């Protein structure tokens, strides 16, 4: 069965930085664009970063472009969230997504979370001062 | 929430290959569907386009675009180019070449001088008219001015209707259709001049039987004439389209059966039953003949 | 358990019929209801998946059974597809079609012959110990000008839920071998009005016209004039042939296309014999008998 | 590394839509097909049912299912339902509905009465004998209404195909099934065999005419008959590169008319100056005469 | 400022005519060069992309128009496909392709027809503010035996670039509503060689024939004969009405056959007329109509 | 470097020949096979790519050029594809086809016409200069029931590579492509059409002369038109079953030859009874021209 076991969360102190990790198993990893989303308390869960490894297409929220890097190894079938220079604002679950027919350039201008056949479980990331 | 309203139009480009047993015929355009969906953020805030294989990709990603059907096509319809204009706001645009095989009650009895309406009828796929209604339609046919070498005359623009259609073996059992009606009217002069006027020639010419002097001579003749209209029967039905019924030439060619036949019984009579002694008025009906199928003809 | 699955089919056209390939074409809707494991729609609506999407569902898992027409002959030209998930698990599939379908056939009585066309849909798959058909409906629309279509529709079509056991199943062992089987069968009546008055009428007057050469007076007429009949014949029945569907035996216009070579040709050796064994009175004068004769084996025909 | 062996099971539903120029023929059917593979970890431990699309997506994953080519089919065949049945034991059983033309040499020299087998050979497309064997074959198949009557039940064969224009991993291994069958001559025979005997009957009355005017000039209206009649012949019957038996009886027609015209005019005017006596009165030996040669077109 | 594309077609083959339907086939291929922005290409020179991989081209950012046959009767049969991408940014689109295409076409004249076969392209989603034609090649063959050809391609192609401005148009943004549109000409003449010496050479004889019926002696064979005479046109008829191309008009041989007709008609009514419109007495003049009649029929035949 | 590619063709059927499109079709294999980088294949044996995977290679990097067939109408019906794929670098492309060809046909001998069918291979994107074919081989099943067969194949195989040089290119150099050209030559069996349609109108034309026989001018008349209703009768018996073509076959004329000697014999007929000093004076020699007029058709037959 599918499984995408998030880690690297948890509490952080305001302007520090933190690496999500996101094990993906149960799927040919290479033919598939894992991504990141979060959803703060209240809040519509919205898309952070996509990374797919069939096209060279890379998407990286307003919100967070400057402060944030994805990057794929297949080798490890793992995606990782490298978000430096954090904020209280950043405060959310971090939901790790992964679609087949998924295109990060199109995600762009849809922001539809409609072709992400598998989610994760979310981990929180709580940032506080 | 509310009905999503769709503006359709409708470009007709060719109708043709009229199929007479299958009550079918063919029509080339392109249909346009505009909806307003959620706003997107397009490149430079200006109108995207999305054509043929990316439509699909589009689809995966989320974009709303619904299935319209045609309810009276026959087999899925050829899609030329397709295409997607995607604006900032949320407005989409579906454009689409066609070609598709449609059907309609055609009734051809009075052929070659038979009237019929070619008929489309659009409707959703999955969307009922409290999730999608069509807002408007608007259909446009080119004018043919070189009418005289077409097949079919097209007799006025066309008709639109925009109803909705209950169904009670499935309140959400109501669909909004797009209804388009064309009237044409066939050219005959083919017909006229090619199969009409011959058969008149053929039937009239036959009726210079009773002009004939011997008994011999009238019923010989008869048999060459009864020949003629089996060989015009079959130079006929070897072009007309075939029906399950009689047509206006199909009656002309029965009666020049009559006519002929009539014709055989009324020599044979004339000759047979006497006090050989031709009954003077029997066989000078040279003029009763043609009258009595003329006044037959009128009916 | 069996997963119970409603089937809803609804005939468009029924139209296409090929005489030698005992075939005929069906346009219509299929649809087909089942109640699986529920789903978490998106707001708890019933969710629509059409066409191109219905594939993206299958690959994450969901049981779309493949129900195959058992009586199509090749795949069926299939139009739009759609699945309506709903929230409680039932599932339902809904799909236009354009298939060719086959059937025993028999136009013998043409054009007066009545055939039935038949449906046969079946799990490709899935015995009745997976999968039952629970029941059919079959809507047909009404012939509005019943006189313009070529076939009348006359019974309201029948269905029958039937299993067929399956005698060389691979691999199945135990009972995998009784399958539940829907059959839908539509009566329906050919429109002869054509036929009557264009090639019934017509070769009754050429048959009938072909008995007066008994009142030809000479001989030399009476032969003569009977080859120009035998023309006419020959040239009828090549007009018939020319439109009549083609078939692996004969029809009742074909049986009387030969019974008119057979009147012709027995006709001229009533002509040759009556001239060669002074003219008899009785032959001759058998323009009375002739058709008599003909008209009492005409009713064996029937009969 | 043993071959892999392949069991294969057919089912023919229906051979119609007989191409007589194109020598092709048209099968409808299943083909079942059983190899062992690697055992698998089937989800509940019970034989996994793929349909249709999923099909491609274990392909791309790397289960071996070999590509079987209908080597006598004309082009691509149209498949179907396709299924593939994985056990836990590594079993995999391939079953796909088909429809196909085939082709084979087929001879209708003896058209109406000639009897023809309907051909299939299977064969893998890329994988020798030495890596995929055909282990065995088994082949399942109101006969008034049909063309053509089934004789007995398939023949079957598995042989080893030499490729000699390419070790020794030349060779294939083919199924081959043959389906003997009949054609229902009831049709040809009273609409086109009889009629035609009564024409050419009739032609020899030719004899039975006192004046040799009515002799000649009635021989036209025999040979015209003989035209119409190939004819309506021609215009029904399938097209050929040869002549049938009813093509021949049609040839043999012409003679008989055109040897006759010859007596005619020879017996006329060939004499003192006066009919001879044995020549006019070939009534008798005119029929025999062609019968016996009719004998010979037979033997 | 519009993308200037380059166009060149090659047309390989015109077969397939449909008289009913107004169409023709047409095989050939489409050449498209734009210029677009300067790409990395492997060792500096011209990259191929073939079939599959220009929609792997296209997914990743590759701006391909899609231009339409705007006369095309139904998606045509693609074949090979194929993008040839220059570092310096120029584009050239390279497609086989087999079409049926339809234009208004007139077969009174038939067998003597001329015909022109015509091939319109356009954008399809690109007006002539965003994308438009710079010029059009076309390129035909030289048939040297033409007398093998069903038709005779006369003079090299013509061609036509303008603009076509749709009234009923989508957006309102002033002065967007016009598309560049490509148009190709081809002149060919119908070959009438076998329609001559098949059809209205045997015609003219049967018609020439049928007025012999004035040379026989008695009443009875005037009017006996002008009967096989009316079967014969009818056994004619048929003869070309099953090869000639099916049409929702009359041709010239048509013309002629109603002529035939009408011939044979007119004998039969001067034969009963003169047997039957006397003193008591065949007329002398109008029974010798053996020179008048042709002559009558030979003068409105030139008046048709 | 050009890519040298052995190309190997095997001919199962050559059959549906369209006399009016000049087309054909072709079912048979396509064999490409070059050498490439090599390769770390499973057990360091081929490895066999077959259809759907072979365009998961291609999108990975692998090399697999279009070879076009320059000739086919429309894109052709590939059956099951497959690649092989040797440790050693060399690629071996197999395929099953069936396409419908077109090349210029003359069918003017028709039924004793001998045509050529020929296959056109080309590299639909690659020049001499990127990829060669270095040999092509082409296999045929031999016909041995011929009998059955309606065009019987003579020579065993015709091929040539050659370089076609194109004079309008992208590139503003090389413009050279090599071609692979296959010719099977082969004859029509005229064994049908001698026996059913040159041997009957042989019978009808021979039969039509014997109107001179005849005693009195109305019966050889009136018989002339029984025989010009004979041959219209023929014609289109003929027209049903014959090819259509732009041009007269030998059949045909034939039929034209058998409408000149009806209507020749018309004019002789009415000019012997009215030309002489009485007014019923048939002439000696005109009416006796039974033999005369045979071979005077005989004559114009042997130059045609
Ligand atoms: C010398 C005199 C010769 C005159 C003969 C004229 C014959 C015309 C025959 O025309 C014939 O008309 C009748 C209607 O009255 C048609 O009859 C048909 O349609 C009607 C009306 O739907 C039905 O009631 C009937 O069951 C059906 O057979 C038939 O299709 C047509 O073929
Ligand atoms: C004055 C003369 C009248 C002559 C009448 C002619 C009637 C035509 C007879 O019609 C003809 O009858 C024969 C009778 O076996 C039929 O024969 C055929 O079908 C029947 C019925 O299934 C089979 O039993 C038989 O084996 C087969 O040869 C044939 O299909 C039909 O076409
Ligand atoms: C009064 C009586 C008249 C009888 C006339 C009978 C005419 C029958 C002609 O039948 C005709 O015979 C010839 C010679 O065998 C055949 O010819 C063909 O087959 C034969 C035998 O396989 C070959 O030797 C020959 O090369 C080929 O052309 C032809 O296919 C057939 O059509
Ligand atoms: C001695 C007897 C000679 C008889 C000669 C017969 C000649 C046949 C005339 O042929 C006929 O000519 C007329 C001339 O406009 C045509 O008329 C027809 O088509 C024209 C085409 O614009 C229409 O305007 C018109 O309404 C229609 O009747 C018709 O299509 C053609 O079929
Ligand atoms: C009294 C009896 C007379 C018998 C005469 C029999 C011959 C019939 C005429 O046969 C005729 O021959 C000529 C020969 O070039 C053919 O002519 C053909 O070729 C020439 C030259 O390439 C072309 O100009 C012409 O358009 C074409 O039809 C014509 O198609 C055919 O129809
Ligand atoms: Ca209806
Ligand atoms: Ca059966
Ligand atoms: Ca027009
Ligand atoms: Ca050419």
């Amino acid at each position: 069965q599918v499984q995408l076991q998030e880690s690297g969360g948890g509490l952080v102190q305001a302007g520090g930085s933190l690496r999500l990790s996101c094990a993906a198993s149960g799927f040919t990893f290479d033919d598939y664009t894992i991504g990141w989303f979060r959803q703060a308390p209240g809040k519509e869960r919205e898309g952070v970063s996509l990374i797919s490894s069939s096209l060279g297409s890379t998407y990286y929220a307003d919100s967070v472009k400057g402060r944030i890097t994805i990057s794929r190894d297949n080798a490890k079938n793992t995606v990782y969230l490298q978000m430096n220079s954090l904020k209280p604002e950043d405060t959310a679950v971090y939901y790790c997504a992964a679609g087949r027919d998924a295109d990060p350039t199109i995600f762009a201008i849809l922001r539809s979370e409609y072709p992400f056949d598998y989610w994760g479980q979310g981990t929180q990331v709580t940032v506080s001062s | 929430a509310r009905p999503v309203d769709v503006s359709v139009s409708i470009f007709i480009n060719k109708i043709y290959g009229v199929n007479t047993l299958e009550q079918t015929y063919k029509v080339d355009g392109y249909i346009v569907a505009q909806w307003t969906g959620k706003p997107r953020k397009t490149p430079g805030d200006k109108p995207l386009i999305v054509e043929n294989t990316q439509i699909e990709r589009w689809i995966n990603n989320g974009l709303w675009v619904p299935a319209l059907e045609f309810i009276n096509v026959v087999g899925s319809p050829d899609t030329g180019n397709k295409r997607l204009m995607l604006f900032p706001d949320g407005r989409v645009i579906y454009n689409a070449r066609f070609l598709g095989s449609f059907s309609n009650d055609m009734d051809f009895r009075l052929f070659p001088f038979d009237r019929q309406q070619f008929v489309l009828e659009l409707e959703p796929f999955s969307y009922n008219n409290q999730q999608l209604r069509f807002s408007d339609i608007q259909v446009y046919t080119e004018n043919i001015d070189n009418e005289e070498i077409d097949e079919w005359w097209i007799r006025g623009k066309a008709s639109t209707h925009i109803s909705d259609i209950r169904y009670d073996h499935l309140n959400q059992n109501e669909f909004s259709r797009i209804t388009v009606r064309i009237d044409a009217v066939r050219n005959p002069s083919y017909y006229l001049w090619s199969f009409i006027l011959p058969l008149g020639l053929i039937i009239a010419a036959s009726w210079s039987v009773f002009w004939l002097e011997s008994f011999s001579e009238r019923l010989q003749t008869s048999f060459t004439l009864m020949l003629t209209v089996v060989a015009y029967a079959f130079y006929t039905s070897n072009i007309l389209p075939r029906l399950p019924y009689t047509t206006v030439i199909d009656q002309m060619i029965i009666a020049g059966y009559g006519s002929i036949f009539a014709a055989i019984l009324l020599i044979i009579f004339a000759h047979h039953r006497q006090a050989v002694e031709d009954d003077l008025l029997i066989q000078r009906c040279r003029l009763a003949f043609p009258l009595g199928f003329l006044a037959i003809g009128c009916v």
